[PDB]
């Protein structure tokens, strides 16, 4: 019933801040952080997310943390800013500059502590804890370092609480930090070991989808970051919105994962769209259901036909008929039969929202366990093992403290989920 | 005297007992407030000084929600907030968490207000437990409870109403594990168990209510019909016959062979106008058509063992012994040899009383048909199949085996199950 | 012939023939209820029988009732000594999974101080 | 000269009702005891300080009813409350239940009674024993009282007036049983036994009476008649038969056959035309036809051993013999090798009395006859083979093993109820 | 004198039919007080009712049920007030069907309880005759508690005599599976502890009711009409003076020749409408012959299958003995195969010059017929199609028997039909 959430780095707290930018108006909050909103199913689950105060006033609960005041000093200087509680900033000086070992061991850990400090306050302050959210770069320092650091401390303390992440895959497409595959793999390794589930934002469809469908020819982050918020504010549609369901993290969780290591999601939305532009043609529901297992609206660069779906929840949002949804939902699954596995009977479930997101009056959101995702990190590892076989800029780590066999340790344990992702790909009833 | 307690095991459990206690008040023309303007109600309710008839009842459920909705709900007196008991933890739709982990956290305090209730019962006939097959609370902790009765009341009658698990209503992936693995745990403890197929309870109101898509309440408030018409026979002592336990001692052939099939007759929308009405003749045969039963399963193909008649309202012997008489002669109703060829017939007063803006429109004369038919086998054998293709893969187990659960007490279950379906069989032979 | 005469009575033989033949030939007090005393002793015993074979049943009866008495109880040891172990097997469990989590989890924690040690030997 | 009438059993008992009614008639007596204005009718009667005369005759029940009939009747006054002795259950249709069981609890009492009735007597001669024979007490007790009487009064008399069972009259499917084993035990005991078969009182009260369905009262109403006519001589200063000795030597001179066979006239209704009375002539010829025979069986086939004509009222000797010599002239009439062809016949010249008020005629004349006949062994038969045919099977036998009885005594009884009849056979030659 | 028991459902109603019946008979008006026209009535009262002196009348009946129910039937019954308050004997837990729950468990609980009302109403007493005791074979209390109370009262009572009208089962009345379990179990108890018992066949009375009687919805009310009519019918003796003069220890030593042979078969005649018309009167030989055809027996035997070891008859109403007994030799003569010629005039007529109600004649038999075999093996039969694949014992298995107990109730019935046979087929 309450969700403790975390921000790291750059990107970390970039889609952190948009998230509850989009949550917030979702929910009719100010920048302040005082109530307008009409209908009183907006303050229904705020508990979730949120915390009462004097003034009958709200405050996002989320930690807000990274190495650098950089973008620590944008959010407060941004829109919705004010909203936050200034206590829950924990932002050293130092910089891990892009490098896994200043945050996970050193820079990182002299504040990780301090972080925990925070942690430890909101999650007391809890009628019951559901569990953590983390927003994190997994290609930057901070991020994927001190984040993964931040997610194994947290759950030393609390290992009865869903440990939920928000990991954003790097690529070659939108960065030239030549390690970014390094604190990717090290990241992942964390992540296939101490999270319930993760939700793989994957820089490389964001931005071909900014770019061959939005068609802005250079895009900026902010044209990427409304499409991880789009996909984030679905993911977390029921969990805040009433509903039939009842609305656990772990409810989700035990659905969604038949295998542990196996957590990994792939995103996707419909309808796409080029941030801060009035919407016009609406969208039919055969297009949303279509336009939803299209290869096209993935979050992660992975082609949903080359694998197989264990597990799908699809959130459509908006008053629409349910029966000309359960009508597609069942053509959907009912033609491309090939890619469910059998061995999961009813393995697609379906939520509908009345509430829809601003600007749109239908939406649909997709969450899928395809083992499709293997070719997200089938193109790390090579990104990676092109730069280990030549130790390439390895010696950033090891003057940091860091073991050489640590890395060829993070790049086996990856190689051994990607053969994991195939075995039940290939694997069938008879 | 001849006193009973209803004991409600979250959400499907919680909602089912609401329609039924709704109707029940309706049946014994009671206001919500416990006061009302044949004394053998009693066996259900009890009346207090201020002549507040409080009903024999305990509503349980791990998370609040639910029971939350009947403590403002349009009933909120019609109870104690003690009889009234719920956590805080969900079962997260793991059994594991049901029995074991968030379960054992309220079970002592549940079964004290069961003594406290068995207190003020002169003469306990015994327990009806309603409950949920898929459901984490509805079956973990339904079979820790039913286990603990089976303890402190030692070998008193415990029935069950267990809510079969349907696609087409709700459902999650793991279901057919928390099916099974209840079905397993009850066994020994239970006496008579009453399956309900959400899918036939769904069909049904598509069919004759004619509701496209059926609502919680739609479904229910035609279960609560069903319920009503088997424990017509307990709050109401009609000269006419009525006559439950006799039924049980025919229904009943050997111990584990407990699960009659219901067939309910006639289900007809508020929408008919000059259809009025139906010959015992007419309800008699529509029992035999497998359109209408409780669970959807073919007795054309299977034995039996048992046949009980349950009829309410407008009926006289001499058309059921003509009605028993034709039926006789349908070539289809093929009895075991060791089982005599018999219909254990008890009739009502009171004839079915409908909800206040309901679907159902006043019947004057119903039944429900009890029967102790091989074909049942089949509701195993649909849910062991889904259990067995995951299971091969061991799909979603970690989840229970992460609560404690051993990797065996699945495959002890699953052997029992095919135990039971092989004595199925053996019964069956002639 | 004559016999008898009388007040209020008269009497006399009245012969036609003769007998062709002159001739005419061709309790105890103790042993009354030394019978009765051996009567009584039968009838007294096979109804004192039949009475060993009442006694007999109301036994069968003291026996039955005894044996449902203890159905039901040994059953109720059955269910509460199950419940016992699965509780305790499951306390057990549950904790052995959470307790080698956080094993795991020190000793990765212990990693980082050889780490942050690796880089002041560097320094 | 006194004599103690007992009666065993509903049958002796209600017949011993009709007797000391006939008796009290014949005498005089009112029903409270009493006789305005020979004295031999004190062989009967135990005269009281109040002037009244109280018969010598101890009553006898297993069960109240019939004893408790008596202390309603009108005659109620004539007994003290000692002779009427009453159990509370009888030996229901079982002579092991009579005799082993509620016997050995009544008897001492019983003998009692008869002990105060005979701590009276200037010479007491023996015993009138009346009762059934298919009856559980008529058959039980009698038997088991006969024993005991047979030490408790050695070289007394015991005059034996049993009712013989039919299926025409209230009849039981034990009847057969009882009717051996009681026969048995009462044989040794008994000095001369009176059989009345039940079958030919039942025609006699229609063919020559016209009562078609015929009442206990009826049918005893002729048994009394028949009784009295046997006393005749004991309760008056007549001849033939003063003593009770005197037919145990007239009648039984091979002991074991010591049943004859009597026969009575005239039996006459009164609901019918008067006309001329009987003569001597009629009577004689009547009570030589079995029409008014007492027991079913062939005389005109069976050997004789004795005969007396009792006689009553307006009789003549010489027409008496008149009357002889006719049934000579034509009937042979059979007689064994070892016995005189001839009959002691007695004249008892007092009135033939009949109940006031009966069924019955007053005639002015009367006759009876004792007659020991070999043809009473056709009677044995009849209720030796019914016994036959049960005992085979064994039949019933359970109830009276139940009762403290030995399964032996059946064949035992059965054993000497056979040697009788081969003694009928070693006599009628 | 005579005590009354009636045990459960069935022989509480039964009972209920009996004792107004008789009270009719009797002039015992529902309230309990002397009306009756002659005082010949009143010579044999004193063997069922007591006095209240008063000068009211209590019938010498206890009443015995382990539920409610059926008590406060008689209770609202209308010679319900006639009977003695403490005289209803019953417990809370219904017994529920079950002969191991009536004669073990539950019973056990009211027994002791019960039989001190025997012990107290057998003391008013000067010379009882016996015991009577009305009740179900197929269900629990009346099946199981009544073969209890019998076997109880046995042992405290053993010189007085066990009177039953036993009421046989049937799949043609009565859905309950279980029943041919109880109806065994509760016969052998009856082979063992009473010494005459009235087998009441249901299958014969609701055979009677319908293809005889006419009646398409045969109920209960129909099927214990006939009952209390042959009740009243062989109680004409005990109740009613004449000839007879007899009592039940002596009606059993008659009847019964050898001891577990002691099962017999009602009949009547006319078999008359509960209600509707009384018209016409029947003759004598339509009285006798009718009585002696296996369509107006109150149990389901062929009297032709079999051979009568003895047989009993009491006609009612004004006739005559004559016409009677010549119709009686007539029979006999006719149909001499079925009476076995070991057993010397093997039948007993009775006449009463008083006709039941309603109807001026009647004719209540009673036959020990070796046919009774056939009530036995449809039982037998019954029983071992659950038994062989040992269906439904859990019931009974569950309040503490065994297997055992059924293999050897079974085993003991198998021999009484074994012996009933020895009998059919011997002759002299
Ligand atoms: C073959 C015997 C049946 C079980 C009867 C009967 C029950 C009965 O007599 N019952 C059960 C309540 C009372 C009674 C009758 O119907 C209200 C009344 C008129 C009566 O006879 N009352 C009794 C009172 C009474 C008797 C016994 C016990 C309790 C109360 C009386 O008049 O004295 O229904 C009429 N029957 C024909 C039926 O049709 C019943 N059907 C069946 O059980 C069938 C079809 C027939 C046997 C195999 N299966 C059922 C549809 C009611
Ligand atoms: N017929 C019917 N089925 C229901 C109802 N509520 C839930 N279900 C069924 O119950 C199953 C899911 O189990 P639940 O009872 O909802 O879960 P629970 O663990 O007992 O309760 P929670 O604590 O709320 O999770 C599915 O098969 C549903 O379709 C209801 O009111 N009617
Ligand atoms: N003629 C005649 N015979 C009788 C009389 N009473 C009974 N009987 C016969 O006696 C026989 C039965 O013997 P009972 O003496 O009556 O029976 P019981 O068992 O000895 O005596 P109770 O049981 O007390 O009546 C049958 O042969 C009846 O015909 C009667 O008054 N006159
Ligand atoms: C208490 O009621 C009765 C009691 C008895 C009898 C009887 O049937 C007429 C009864 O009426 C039903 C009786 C029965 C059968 C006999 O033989 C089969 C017999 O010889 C003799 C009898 C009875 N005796 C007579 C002479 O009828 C005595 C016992
Ligand atoms: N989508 C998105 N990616 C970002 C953003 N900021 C940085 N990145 C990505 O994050 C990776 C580097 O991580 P960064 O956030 O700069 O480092 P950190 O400050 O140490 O967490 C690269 O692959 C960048 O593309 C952002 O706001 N949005
Ligand atoms: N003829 C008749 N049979 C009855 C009556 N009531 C029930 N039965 C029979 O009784 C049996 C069941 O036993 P019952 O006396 O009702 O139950 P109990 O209370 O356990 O003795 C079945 O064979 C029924 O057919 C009745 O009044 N008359
Ligand atoms: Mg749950
Ligand atoms: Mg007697």
């Amino acid at each position: 019933r309450e969700i403790v959430h975390i921000q790291a780095g750059q990107c970390g707290n970039q889609i952190g801040a948009k998230f509850w930018e989009v949550i917030s108006d979702e929910h009719g909050i100010d920048p302040t952080g005082s109530y307008h909103g009409d209908s009183d199913l907006q303050l229904e689950r705020i508990n979730v997310y949120y915390n009462e105060a004097t003034g009958n006033k709200y405050v996002p609960r989320a930690i807000l943390v990274d190495l650098e005041p950089g973008t620590m000093d944008s959010v407060r200087s941004g829109p919705f800013g004010q909203i936050f509680r200034p206590d829950n900033f924990v932002f050293g000086q130092s910089g891990a500059g892009n490098n896994w070992a200043k945050g996970h061991y050193t820079e990182g850990a002299e504040l990780v502590d301090s972080v925990l400090d925070v942690v430890r306050k909101e999650s007391e302050s809890c009628d019951c804890l559901q569990g953590f959210q983390l927003t994190h770069s997994l290609g930057g320092g901070t991020g994927s370092g001190m984040g993964t650091l931040l997610i194994s401390k947290i759950r030393e303390e609390y290992p009865d609480r869903i440990m939920n992440t928000f990991s954003v895959m790097p690529s070659p497409k939108v960065s030239d930090t030549v390690v970014e595959p390094y604190n990717a793999t090290l990241s992942v390794h964390q992540l296939v070991e101490n999270t319930d589930e993760t939700y793989s934002i994957d820089n490389e469809a964001l931005y071909d989808i900014c770019f061959r469908t939005l068609k802005l020819t250079t895009p900026t982050y902010g044209d990427l970051n409304h499409l991880v918020s789009a996909t984030m504010s679905g993911v977390t549609t029921c969990l805040r919105f009433p509903g039939q369901l009842n609305a656990d993290l772990r409810k989700l969780a035990v659905n969604m994962v038949p295998f542990p290591r196996l957590h990994f999601f792939m995103p996707g939305f419909a309808p796409l769209t080029s941030r801060g532009s009035q919407q016009y043609r609406a969208l039919t529901v055969p297009e949303l259901t279509q336009q939803m297992f299209d290869s096209k609206n993935m979050m992660a660069a992975c082609d949903p036909r080359h694998g197989r779906y264990l597990t799908v929840a699809a959130v459509f949002r908006g008053r629409m008929s349910m029966k000309e949804v359960d009508e597609q939902m069942l053509n959907v699954q009912n033609k491309n039969s090939s890619y469910f596995v059998e061995w999961i009977p009813n393995n697609v479930k379906t939520a509908v929202c009345d509430i829809p997101p601003r600007g749109l009056k239908m939406s649909a959101t997709f969450i899928g366990n395809s083992t499709a995702i293997q070719e997200l990190f089938k193109r790390i590892s090579e990104q990676f093992t092109a730069m280990f076989r030549r130790k390439a800029f390895l010696h950033w780590y090891t003057g940091e403290g860091m073991d050489e066999m640590e890395f060829t340790e993070a790049e086996s344990n990856m190689n051994d989920l990607v053969s994991e992702y195939q075995q039940y790909q290939d694997a069938t009833a008879d | 005297m001849r006193e009973c307690i209803s004991i409600h095991v979250g959400q499907a459990g919680v909602q089912i007992g609401n329609a039924c206690w709704e109707l029940y008040c309706l049946e014994h023309g009671i206001q919500p407030d416990g006061q009302m303007p044949d004394d053998s109600f009693n066996t259900f309710f009890s009346e207090t000084g201020a002549g507040k008839h409080v009903p024999r009842a305990v509503f349980v459920d791990l998370e609040p929600t639910v029971i939350d909705e009947v403590r403002t709900g349009t009933y909120r007196q019609l109870f104690h907030p003690e009889q009234l008991i719920t956590g805080k933890e969900d079962a997260a739709n793991n059994y594991a968490r049901g029995h074991y982990t968030i379960g054992k956290e309220i079970i002592d305090l549940v079964l004290d207000r069961i003594r406290k209730l068995a207190d003020q019962c002169t003469g306990l006939q015994g327990f009806l437990v309603f409950h949920s097959f898929g459901g984490g609370t509805g079956s973990g902790f339904t079979s820790l409870l039913m286990e603990r009765l089976s303890v402190d009341y030692g070998k008193k009658s415990k029935l069950e109403f267990s809510i079969y698990p349907a696609p087409q209503v709700s459902t999650a992936v793991v279901e057919p594990y928390n099916s099974i693995l209840t079905t397993h745990t009850t066994l020994e403890h239970s006496d008579c168990a009453f399956m309900v197929d959400n899918e036939a309870i769904y069909d049904i109101c598509r069919r004759n209510l004619d509701i496209e898509r059926p609502t919680y309440t739609n479904l229910n408030r035609l279960i609560g019909q069903i319920v009503s018409s088997i424990t017509a026979s307990l709050r109401f002592d009609g000269a006419l016959n009525v006559d439950l336990t006799e039924f049980q001692t025919n229904l009943v052939p050997y111990p584990r062979i407990h699960f009659p099939l219901a067939t309910y007759a006639p289900v007809i929308s508020a929408e008919k106008a000059y259809h009025e009405q139906l010959s015992v003749a007419e309800i008699t045969n529509a029992c035999f058509e497998p359109a209408n039963q409780m669970v959807k399963c073919d007795p054309r193909h299977g034995k039996y063992m048992a046949c009980c008649l349950l009829y309410r309202g407008d009926v006289v012997p001499k058309d059921v012994n003509a009605a028993i008489a034709t039926i006789k002669t349908k070539r289809t109703i093929q009895f075991v040899d060791w089982c005599p060829t018999g219909f254990k017939v008890g009739i009502n007063y009171q004839p079915p009383t409908v909800v206040p803006g309901g679907d159902l429109a006043k019947v004057q004369r119903a039944v429900c048909m009890l029967s102790n038919t091989t074909a049942i086998a089949e509701a195993w054998a649909r849910l062991d199949h889904k259990f067995d293709l995951m299971y091969a893969k061991r799909a979603f187990v970690h989840w229970y085996v992460g609560e404690g659960m051993e990797e065996g007490e699945f495959s002890e279950a699953r052997e029992d199950m095919a135990a039971l379906e092989k004595d199925y069989e053996e019964v069956g032979v002639d | 012939i004559e016999l008898n005469k009388a007040t209020s009575g008269q009497s006399w033989e009245v012969i036609l023939k003769p007998p062709s033949f002159d001739g005419v030939p061709e309790p105890s007090l103790e042993e009354i209820q030394k019978k009765l005393e051996a009567a009584e002793e039968r009838r007294k015993y096979q109804e004192a029988e039949l009475l060993k074979h009442l006694a007999e049943k109301r036994e069968h009866e003291r026996e039955v009732i005894q044996k449902a008495i203890e159905e039901n109880n040994n059953f109720i040891k059955m269910a509460k000594e199950k419940l016992a172990q699965k509780m305790e097997s499951n306390k057990e469990n549950r904790e052995a999974h959470l307790a080698a989590m956080l094993e795991r989890l020190q000793e990765k924690d212990k990693h980082a101080e050889e780490v942050r040690k690796n880089k002041e030997l560097k320094e």
